């Protein structure tokens, strides 16, 4: 229990060595905080690539969902970490996971205007036709947020 | 109730409104968009303060009152959607955990 709390803390903080130690000492790779966040959620969100890799190799649940339905891939996409998007997909992240309002990682990448992440998601079979619970496709979101170049890429598919 | 309980219940209710209540909300009432210079719960309470007797937003207002004890006019349906999106963004931005 204490190990699990420390693991959440260390993963969020980017403490590579501490994560290695806690995992070797039996910390639960899929520990949950009060919001349903796992160490993998926190590390992906905070851009901590080495920690993301370590956790995945220890069997982290790549598709764990927090209270708003974010998977680590949603957070990596939204926070603009291409390298983490890539590794999560490599380890089996669901490219089309849907959050509490039906947003997919492609919706969130379109929102923030990250073309490279959009391209990687598409390469891994992201659904351009996915509508969220507001009726919006990723292309709609891109246009709404002044990212015409992304809107055009998505509309050509 | 813990901060995590406050947020979960508020988000769940906002999702419920966007999906299960027909727009326009509150007889076509208009409200000021949330003041981003203020605390989110208090700002949301303030935006909705002049809408009285709208059953759609009653539970939201009740919750916001408990969480706050101390640019454009928009329709209430838009306000609800914008608040929900803003809270999700704050959560994805590590402002709660």
């Amino acid at each position: 229990s204490d190990l699990d709390k420390k693991l959440l803390e260390a993963a969020r903080a980017g403490q590579d060595d501490e994560v290695r130690i806690l995992m070797a000492n039996g910390a639960d790779v899929n520990a949950r905080d009060s919001y349903g966040s796992t160490p993998l959620h926190l590390a992906a969100r905070e851009g901590h690539l080495e920690i993301v890799e370590v956790l995945l190799k220890y069997g982290a649940d790549v598709n764990a969902a927090d209270f708003i339905g974010d998977t680590p891939l949603h957070l990596a996409a939204y926070r603009g970490h291409l390298e983490i998007v890539e590794v999560l997909l490599k380890y089996g992240a669901d490219v089309n996971a849907s959050d509490i309002t039906g947003e997919t990682p492609l919706h969130l990448a379109a929102q923030i205007g990250h073309l490279e992440i959009v391209e990687v998601l598409l390469k891994h079979g992201a659904d351009v036709n996915a509508q969220d619970k507001f009726g919006k496709t990723p292309a709609d979101i891109a246009a709404d947020n002044g990212h015409e170049d992304i809107a055009e890429v998505l509309q050509k598919l | 109730v813990p901060p995590s309980t406050a947020l979960k219940e508020l988000i769940e209710e906002l999702v419920n409104i966007t999906q299960n209540q027909k727009a326009p909300l509150c007889n076509g009432s208009m409200v000021w968009s949330i003041n981003l210079t203020a605390g989110v719960y208090c700002a949301a309470l303030e935006s909705l303060i002049n809408v009285s007797g709208c059953s759609a937003i009653e539970k939201t207002q009740r919750m916001l009152n408990g969480f706050c004890p101390h640019d454009t006019k928009i329709e209430v349906a838009q306000f609800v959607k914008d608040l929900l999106v803003h809270l999700k963004k704050l959560f994805r931005e590590g402002q709660f955990n």
